């Protein structure tokens, strides 16, 4: 009754389908979470499904946390000596008097007593309602505020998350990020992620061989059935074939008890891989090797990746990679052809099949100029949003020089011309007018009214430097945002003076508690 | 900078009743107020703008409603500007009003201490005892500089297109009247936005208004409603804001309210004081107009 | 103060170029109670903006040049926060929606309606900058908004082209056209701001260059005149060199470089100068077109190199029209041109 | 008054209490007025499937006044925005009157107190095809009929609600030596859970199962209605203010109810397609 | 309003016995002022042909200005007509009794017994916003009408195409709204050139609020001249933006004689005087198209290239970029 990938469950920390160096890194960055004044806080591991990220994490576990678990003198709950090497978040526990948001902080906080006699390993792997956007920000806001505690011992905290693709449902219309991938990236943020007391440690797709080994250890371990049944002698071949068809340990062990169990002969069937952003890249620039057919290579693509390929993500890496087929020596004709399919794609709305009619244009292209004698570049991820964020910090500052020419000179300008020609003209002149007033000033120090205009230009206040920085062609927002937020309330206090015409201080003199 | 209050509740019930409506007011607006310590009177302040849109509430309590009031500071006129949570400050007064209810001369000592153990953040410790328990609350405020204090203005009515409108006292034979006359559109589930309307020429009359393509609801008031020393004169309101003059109107007497036409709405109470007189503590509300004709 | 500013003209008498718009001008502030909504379109820094307050301040006084600024928020239909820095006088306002992108809208429904319907007897002037950026549905909106209110409030627009203006603003605007200055005018003004600055000049042929490096644009004449009279110490020479905009600069090397290499990798390395250049804030447009009139004052190419470009490049900017994303069309252009040059 | 119906009225409670027995048929649905000599008459129906009809006699009004004599009644229609609260209306006695001047004027709801004068106006709407009269019982054929104490029904319903009640059972049986048996039987998150009235005249007074005849009485046969608790739950206010409940189900299912406390509520809804195998057999365990 | 108010809008049609050209839908409207039987109605046409202004009148003449308040929803583009508003608002609305009229109304106005719903500039609705109105537009036809105005009908959908009466409002120009233009210019005492006023509807390309504000530019150019002199073409065509003839004559000649480098320096010197490239290249297939000195092929190709340039303009393209193209591409041929 049982399932086989229960039952053949791993005993020891040997028994792990997982690789050598993988598991090494994870023992020692799981040790090192455990010393007593550990820099890592939180152990995010993500991967895709059946990678045994759980299994490793509490077959370490076991191991770990007898050790460095501080002996009680009798202040167990039980008689027993309370084997909880694991404490989990349960998303589906609903208390009597708790709104469900809170939950996940109802167990943070208790999670933090976790320690020292009562150490525990805390796994977050059932996530919380993230798809709520208000449970998804008080999470992040947990999260956070367990980085940047100040408690002198904490537990080590492990994340373990799925990343797996969300298919378009209809009863969603949303388009955000956790809409379309539940991956680490969307669940959490930049601040969590880049945070230097929080360790990520990314998992792969168990490979052949500890996948061949293990299914032949469990075909061995039920050897009665398969002779009675006649499948010993034809075993090899099945395996390897779910060898080369998935990397899921569990969807490999249901796959064989399923095909064991049948008394006849069923077709050997495992779950559905989604084919990964530079995968897909790959497949529509070079091919695939297990199809010949690209007409079928494509429609299979696009009706199990239609989320991947529907994105305008994906059509920006194809325009940003297809000149690595031959390190760029193929015939020019064949990019100019490529590119102007890609731009009049780029006209069709995102249709659909205007996507096809893309991928098959770069398909059929690169099929025609196809030779034994290739040598490829390096795929890289489209720069757009470094453009963006380019541009937002050049909006940034621009709306800063605005600010300061309407409340020092009395004059508005649009943005456009501040794009076209202010940015670059008005910051030159600033420069070379206060090089002359220094020039000036130390002149008249050595030994104004000739000069008064440039010794009306003040440096702390007039901007000195292009907009966005040169253009280095041929030859981080908070930081500019409180710039500016200080530059504005530094003008608007002046042009106050004029109308009507600070720590230190504090510190300078400190409260006096006399009763 | 030293600071030191001390209240009692038992002694002159009047203004500590002014405070406890300061306090539940600015406590059912927004979050966080702005505390304004001077030598001569406490001002308590909330606006959207902190360290048509939401309207504004300024509170003025004269420094004598203390017993002791000591206020010392290196800035001008020993002023001490404190940005506080609405809700600590509303829950110690809870607090200190359920003990003053239960019997009890205790004073209520207000500090304001350094946190080392937690733009610099500070603590108002606020003790009182309860017969003896004694009752201590930390409270976290956040100093404010002088300059940020500065850009904190007393929003200015014109005088000239602004008529006041006298209302009768809640204690009065009118007071209850009128206190269900406001009342009377509080309890429409739909209704948001009211529609007040001022007529000259009972000397003047006052009508509240809902206008919608299936409803049309109509209040008018046949009381003796006076001018303090040309009728069309209508301003749009949200329910919240009339909500919180009703509430106002229900503890002071001298209530005054005024509509500068489709610009806004001014709500004006003040407590009058025997001896001069002493200062008066008053308590204006500002709003918006949050449609407009 | 920047030269460009600290003499702008405030009056309708002062301007000194385009005199028959002047005198158009005057004929509309003559009788200003029935004056009809005005769309001034013209090339860009010819003095448009210039003009509008002229005949704003010709009509209603001295107070619009006193111009004041306040923050107006907006809440969209998903609950976001807008800001658009509402630059009002106690006799006129301007707008810039083109700020607020596909936004403006909002700006057109929540801001100028409301205002028509307050009454101010006069009526308001309301000044649109860059009216062409405005999207068809914030000009569909602006209709009925200007023929049920025009007792209240007149408007006024400024645009560079008219040609993303849809059909009915047209029919409800009285249509100005603004014709830049000429290379003499801008030599005179120039010439004047050279003399009261107690700058010193040689020949007048520079003005010239100054004028012809501009070849319209007064703004940027200016700026790089005061540019290079820092720069020489305030001694404009013969021989001094003429400061050009950076990305023009980077435009031109572009250019030869296509010229040079015709070739896959050639592409590449472009990519990132288009890259560097959006990441600038340049509009995709004016990118290509100033490419495009930068590959056809080539010398080495020929009649057909040159047709094909332009044409490679109207159908590009025709799809960069009715696109989203602009690098897939600019990238396409530089393709096809290398290609037919090969 | 110089119009085609105007009643006043003093005592503005008793019209406030029934008028809240309107609320749960929700918000966006729409009531029918009928005014005529007798007095008023208020119908709401929902989903096709429920209907609610009170009526108010003419005594309760101090003066009534019905000049339309061309016809005998006037329909109109009026949108459920928040009505209820209008009519929910401290010393000084209140006067209630209603103002209606033939179709195509609004209808005029005026409050007069010592010093506060109210007038709200409601537009009508085009009377739906829809026939709300659809609806009724046929008492040729009654399956069963019992008469219940409103303060026991009121009880029993809000204990339903409170345990998130999905579907409702009515059980009807009368056996021989004077035994009469009422419950309400609900499906929800709970399981089955079961309400049984007790045999006391106090509360459950007098019973008849006729089997369909409204003739004869049988003894043994169980009557079983199946019904949606979203229906059911819509009658919880007005048996509040009941003083008695009489119940009535025909052969065709319809589950009709009628609410005396001098304002007669009648209401009639209608029974589920059909009953699930599981459902039957945990009513007949329950009943065991 | 007499003289504080715009031409155009002090001389909006406010009974249909003045709407001028339109006659075709005139008569059916006028008739039904005693029928009670107005159907729903869906008015298109291009800009400024007096499609708002006809809708007014009609309810004026129909409801009076009392009852007009209260038998009239309008809604337009700057109004929000989501989805969520049509099934609510205009639901709402269109199940509504009519009001009751006075005596007054009754006696002097036909009062009929249904409300309407002006739903202008109907074309910027989204498809299902559309969809939603079918079946309201049908259910309680017997107490209300609707009304949709558009200028692009292919943007309403086929059903509410089927379910209204579809009237076209017919382009004005010399031979269909003289006499409008002459009657305003009349009563405002403009003097002009014969022919200036077919001049000036030709200009509009059918649009006689176009005209009228043109007609108003050149009466305020003369009382500034202040010489008493009768306005000539010359002014109106300045004031219009239509390029000079000689202009024309100048860029054809250039065409002519194919050379890359001469036409892009003409082109550029042309685009930095601030003509539009749509009033250029209209002048331009006038040109071509009415002279008879070219060959079949030579028109069968240049219809193609302004149609294309044309269409270019109007998705909202760089001026400078397609002029230039359109002039080396008529040079090739
Ligand atoms: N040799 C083995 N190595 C690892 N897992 C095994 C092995 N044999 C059986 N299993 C089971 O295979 C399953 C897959 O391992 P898991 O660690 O649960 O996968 P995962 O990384 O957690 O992916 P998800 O998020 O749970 S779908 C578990 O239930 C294991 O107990
Ligand atoms: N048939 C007409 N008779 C008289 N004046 C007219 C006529 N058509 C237009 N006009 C004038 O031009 C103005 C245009 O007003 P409208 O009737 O709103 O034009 P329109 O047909 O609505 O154009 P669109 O489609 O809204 S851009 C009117 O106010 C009149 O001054
Ligand atoms: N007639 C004129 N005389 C002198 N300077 C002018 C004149 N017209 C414009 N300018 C100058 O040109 C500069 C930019 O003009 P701008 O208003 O930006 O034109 P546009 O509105 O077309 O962009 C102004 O700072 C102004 O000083
Ligand atoms: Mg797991
Ligand atoms: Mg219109």
């Amino acid at each position: 009754g049982e399932q086989w990938y229960e039952k053949f469950k791993p005993n020891c920390l040997e028994q792990v389908a997982i690789h050598k160096r993988k598991l090494k890194d994870v023992q020692e960055a799981l040790d090192a979470m455990f010393l007593p004044n550990a820099k890592h806080r939180i152990l995010l591991l993500s991967g895709p499904s059946g990678c045994s990220k759980s299994t490793v994490i509490k077959e370490l576990s076991k191991i770990l946390v007898p050790k460095y678990r501080q002996n009680s003198n009798g202040t167990s709950f039980r008689s027993t000596p309370n084997e909880h090497k694991v404490t989990e978040f349960r998303g589906d526990c609903i208390v009597n008097d708790l709104p469900q948001m809170e939950s996940f902080s109802e167990f943070l906080k208790g999670a933090r007593y976790l320690v020292m006699s009562n150490l525990s390993l805390i796994l977050i792997e059932d996530l919380p309602n993230v798809f709520h956007i208000d449970t998804r920000r008080r999470f992040q806001q947990l999260i956070l505020q367990w980085l940047y505690s100040s408690e002198p011992l904490l537990p080590p905290l492990v994340i373990c998350i799925t990343e797996c693709e969300i298919p378009e449902n209809d009863n969603n219309y949303r388009k955000f990020g956790i809409d379309y991938t539940f991956s680490a990236e969307t669940i959490m943020n930049k601040e969590i992620l880049m945070h230097p007391r929080l360790k990520r440690i990314k998992f792969n797709p168990i490979n052949s061989t500890l996948l061949k080994k293990h299914l032949k250890f469990i075909c061995v371990q039920n050897m009665k059935m398969l002779k009675e049944k006649n499948k010993w002698n034809k075993r090899q071949e099945v395996i390897d074939y779910i060898a080369q068809e998935t990397g899921d340990i569990r969807s490999a062990i249901t796959t064989l008890q399923f095909w064991a169990t049948s008394s006849g002969s069923l077709p050997i069937s495992t779950r559905e891989s989604t084919i990964s952003y530079f995968h897909a890249i790959g497949k529509v620039i070079h091919g695939s090797h297990s199809t010949n057919n690209d007409n079928e290579m494509i429609n299979n693509l696009f009706e199990n990746s239609n989320n991947l390929l529907s994105k305008e993500d994906f059509k920006l890496g194809i325009l940003e990679n297809y000149n690595t087929f031959n390190k760029g020596e193929f015939s020019i004709s064949d990019a100019s052809s490529i590119v102007d399919c890609l731009s009049e794609c780029d006209n069709m709305n995102g249709l659909p099949e205007s996507n096809e009619y893309g991928l098959r244009e770069v398909r059929k292209t690169f099929r025609n100029i196809s030779k034994q004698g290739h040598n490829h570049g390096t795929v890289y991820f489209p720069r757009e949003w470094k453009v963006r964020k380019l541009q937002n910090s050049f909006k940034v500052q621009a709306e800063d020089w605005l600010n300061v020419s309407l409340y020092k000179y009395n004059a508005v300008h649009s943005f456009r011309n501040i794009t076209l020609e202010f940015g670059y003209y008005a910051p030159l002149i600033r420069k070379c007018q206060s090089y002359k007033k220094k020039y000036i000033l130390y002149y008249l120090k050595n030994l104004m009214d000739k000069f008064s205009d440039i010794m009306k230009v003040e440096n702390g206040i007039d901007v000195v430097d292009r907009i966005g920085g040169p253009i280095e062609a041929l030859s981080h927002l908070e930081d500019q945002k409180k710039e500016r937020d200080r530059r504005l309330r530094m003008l608007i206090d002046q042009y106050e003076r004029n109308v009507m015409m600070e720590e230190t201080s504090f510190n300078d003199d400190p409260i006096v508690d006399s009763d | 900078m030293k600071l030191k209050l001390i209240v009692n509740g038992c002694e002159a019930p009047d203004d500590y009743k002014l405070l406890r409506t300061t306090i539940n007011t600015v406590a059912s607006l927004r979050k966080t107020a702005i505390l304004r310590f001077n030598s001569e009177r406490l001002t308590i302040i909330s606006t959207p703008k902190s360290s048509g849109d939401t309207g504004q509430l300024w509170c003025t309590i004269p420094h004598d409603v203390f017993r002791l009031y000591t206020v010392i500071s290196a800035r001008e006129l020993n002023t001490i500007t404190m940005e506080c949570n609405c809700d600590s400050l509303l829950s110690v007064f809870k607090r200190y009003d359920r003990v003053m209810n239960q019997g009890s001369s205790s004073n209520m000592t207000i500090k304001l201490q350094s946190m080392p153990e937690w733009n610099p953040i500070c603590a108002l410790g606020i003790t009182f005892e309860e017969i003896v328990i004694m009752h201590s609350f930390k409270v976290p405020v956040k100093l404010l500089f002088r300059a940020q204090d500065t850009r904190i203005q007393e929003p200015m009515i014109n005088y000239i297109q602004l008529m006041m409108y006298k209302l009768p006292p809640i204690s009065g034979e009118f007071g209850s009247a009128f206190h269900g006359f406001i009342r009377r559109v509080e309890r429409y589930s739909n209704v948001n936005h009211i529609h007040l309307m001022g007529v000259k020429k009972d000397d003047v009359e006052l009508k509240i208004i809902v206008n919608e393509l299936d409803w049309h609801l109509e209040i008018c008031w046949n009381g003796p409603l006076d001018s303090v020393i040309s009728s069309t004169h209508e301003v749009i309101i949200r329910c919240k804001d009339w909500k919180v003059c009703s509430k106002l109107y229900a503890a002071f007497e001298e209530v005054v309210l005024a509509i500068s036409h489709d610009e806004s709405c001014v709500f004006h109470c003040s407590l009058d004081r025997g001896s001069k007189p002493r200062e008066r503590g008053q308590i204006i509300y500002y709003i918006a107009r949050s449609k407009g004709l | 103060s920047l030269w460009v500013d600290k003499y702008r003209p405030k009056s309708l008498n002062a301007l000194s170029h385009n005199e028959e718009l002047t005198n158009f001008l005057k004929s509309l502030s003559d009788q200003p109670r029935d004056l009809p909504h005005l769309l001034l379109y013209g090339p860009n820094g010819t003095g448009k903006k210039t003009r509008c307050m002229a005949l704003l301040e010709s009509i209603f006084g001295p107070g619009v040049y006193r111009l004041k600024i306040d923050v107006r928020q907006f809440v969209t239909a998903s609950n976001r926060k807008l800001e658009l820095n509402v630059v009002s006088s106690p006799y006129h306002l301007e707008i810039t929606p083109s700020d607020m992108g596909n936004n403006d809208r909002i700006v057109i429904q929540e801001l100028l309606k409301e205002v028509a319907q307050m009454e101010q007897h006069r009526y308001k002037c309301v000044i649109i900058n860059e009216a062409n950026s405005l999207t068809k549905d914030a000009q569909a909106a602006l209709r009925r908004t200007m023929e049920k209110y025009s007792k209240n409030i007149r408007l006024i627009m400024v645009c560079d082209s008219m040609s993303p203006i849809i059909a009915p603003i047209k029919s409800r605007c009285l249509l100005i056209r603004c014709p830049a200055p000429s290379d003499s005018e801008i030599s005179t003004i120039l010439s004047d701001v050279v003399t009261n600055e107690r700058i010193q000049l040689e020949t007048k042929d520079i003005l010239k260059r100054i004028a012809q490096a501009s070849n319209g644009n007064l703004r940027v004449s200016l700026l790089m005149l005061e540019s290079m009279a820092l720069n020489n110490e305030l001694a404009l020479k013969s021989s001094s060199p003429i400061i050009k905009p950076d990305w023009i600069i980077v435009i031109h090397k572009l250019t030869r470089k296509i010229v040079k290499e015709r070739s896959v990798n050639s592409l590449i390395e472009c990519r990132a100068v288009l890259y560097d250049l959006l990441a600038h804030c340049i509009p995709a447009n004016i990118i290509l077109k100033e490419l495009t009139f930068s590959l056809l004052d080539v010398e080495t190419l020929n009649t057909t190199n040159k047709s094909s470009i332009i044409e490679y490049s109207s159908v590009f900017d025709e799809r960069l029209s009715l696109g989203n994303k602009a690098i897939f069309h600019l990238e396409g252009f530089i393709a096809k041109v290398m290609c037919c040059l090969d | 008054l110089a119009n085609k119906f105007s009643a006043s009225t003093v005592h503005l409670e008793h019209i406030t209490t029934a008028l809240s027995c309107l609320t749960p048929f929700g918000s966006k649905d729409d009531v029918l007025i009928f005014i005529d000599a007798d007095g008023l008459s208020f119908v709401r129906e929902n989903n096709h499937v429920i209907k609610i009809q009170l009526l108010l006699s003419r005594e309760l009004f101090m003066s009534y006044s019905y000049r339309n004599e061309t016809e005998d009644h006037m329909k109109l229609c009026v949108k459920i925005n928040h009505i209820l609260d209008s009519v929910s209306v401290s010393d000084d006695i209140v006067e209630c009157t209603l103002s209606y001047d033939g179709h195509g004027s609004p209808f005029v709801l005026i409050f007069e107190d010592s010093f506060i004068s109210e007038r709200v106006e409601y537009s009508t709407y085009l009377i739906k095809d829809f026939d709300t009269n659809g609806l009724e019982l046929d008492r040729e054929r009654i399956s069963f009929e019992a008469i219940i104490k409103g303060e026991a029904l009121h009880s029993a319903l809000k204990d339903l609600k409170e345990i998130g009640c999905k579907e409702c059972y009515v059980y009807a049986k009368t056996e021989a030596n004077d035994e009469n048996v009422f419950a309400l039987i609900s499906k929800s998150q709970l399981g089955f859970s079961k309400i049984k009235l007790p045999s006391n005249r106090s509360i459950l007074e007098k019973l008849q199962v006729f089997d369909g005849d409204s003739t004869t009485v049988i003894d043994g046969f169980a009557v079983i209605g199946f019904f949606d608790f979203t229906s059911f739950d819509k009658i919880r206010k007005s048996t509040k203010i009941a003083s008695k409940v009489l119940f009535r189900m025909d052969v065709h299912g319809v589950l009709s109810v009628n609410i005396l406390s001098g304002i007669v509520i009648e209401v009639c809804m209608l029974e589920k397609e059909s009953i699930d195998e599981a459902a039957q057999t945990e009513i007949e365990l329950l009943m065991e | 309003s007499l003289a504080q108010q715009p031409w155009v809008e002090k001389y909006r049609p406010k009974n249909l016995d003045e709407v001028t050209a339109q006659d075709h839908a005139v008569t059916v409207l006028k008739k039904t002022l005693k029928s009670a039987n107005l159907p729903h109605m869906l008015f298109y046409g291009p800009p400024g042909t007096g499609k708002t202004s006809t809708i007014l009148a009609l309810t004026k003449e129909l409801y009076g200005p009392d009852l007009m308040k209260s038998r009239i929803l309008e809604l337009n583009a700057s109004d929000e007509r989501g989805i969520s508003i049509v099934r609510e608002k205009v639901k709402n609305f269109a199940r509504l009794t009519v009001s009751k009229p006075s005596k007054h109304d009754l006696e002097n106005y036909p009062c009929p017994p249904y409300k309407i719903i002006i739903l202008d500039e109907a074309d910027s609705m989204t498809a299902d916003a559309q969809s939603a109105l079918r079946r309201t537009m049908e259910t309680y036809s017997g107490v209300t009408r609707f009304c949709l105005i558009c200028n692009y009908v292919t943007r309403i959908i086929d059903p509410l195409a089927s379910r209204c009466s579809k009237f076209r409002f017919k382009a004005l120009d010399a031979s269909n709204a003289i006499d409008r233009l002459r009657f305003i210019s009349e009563q405002e005492n403009v003097k002009c050139d014969d022919g200036v006023l077919e001049r000036i509807l030709d200009i509009s390309a059918g649009d006689l609020r176009r005209g009228i504000t043109l007609l108003q530019s050149a009466s305020k150019g003369a009382q500034y001249l202040g010489d008493g002199k009768n306005i000539t073409s010359t002014q109106v065509e300045e004031l219009a933006g239509v390029v000079p003839h000689d202009i024309l004559i100048e860029i054809v000649e250039k065409v002519k004689s194919g050379d890359f480098d001469e036409i892009k320096k003409y082109v550029n010197t042309f685009m930095k005087s601030g003509w539009s490239a749509a009033s250029v290249v209209n002048q331009l297939h006038e040109y071509y198209i009415t002279n008879d000195n070219f060959d079949t092929n030579f028109k069968n190709q240049i219809s193609w290239l302004l149609f294309t340039t044309d269409s270019r303009l109007n998705n909202g393209t760089n001026e400078h970029i397609q002029l230039l193209n359109l002039l080396v591409k008529i040079s090739q041929l």
